[PDB]
């Protein structure tokens, strides 16, 4: 049971480590698009106005 | 029947024997006990460390 039990505590962290850096790796990429995405809109609604 | 000689030489024989005892069985065979002792009892510390 010592080999069995130290397998999952010796584990764990890599795997919930590697699974906390998904996260952060995805909220990054919702900021990076975002701040795009702004930029889209930053053209398009001037590009609006003027044509109106 | 009557107080003899022989109970000095039965005290000789009597004190071989305990000195004969005392070092090279007892120490020996308690040792062999407790040693198994502690290896039992500590397979308890995986339910207790490990477990943990």
């Amino acid at each position: 049971d010592l080999d069995l039990a130290k397998a999952s505590a010796t584990d764990q962290l890599k795997k919930a480590k590697a699974e906390a850096q998904v996260i952060i790796e995805q909220a990054n990429k919702r900021r990076s698009q975002i701040l795009d995405e702004a930029k889209a809109e930053a053209e398009q609604e001037r590009t609006k106005i003027v044509a109106q | 029947m009557n107080l003899n000689a022989t109970i000095l030489g039965q005290a000789i024989a009597f004190v071989l024997f305990v000195l004969f005892a005392m070092k090279y069985v007892w120490p020996p065979l308690m040792a062999a006990i407790e040693k198994r002792q502690k290896e039992i009892a500590d397979g308890l510390a995986s339910a207790e460390r490990a477990h943990k």
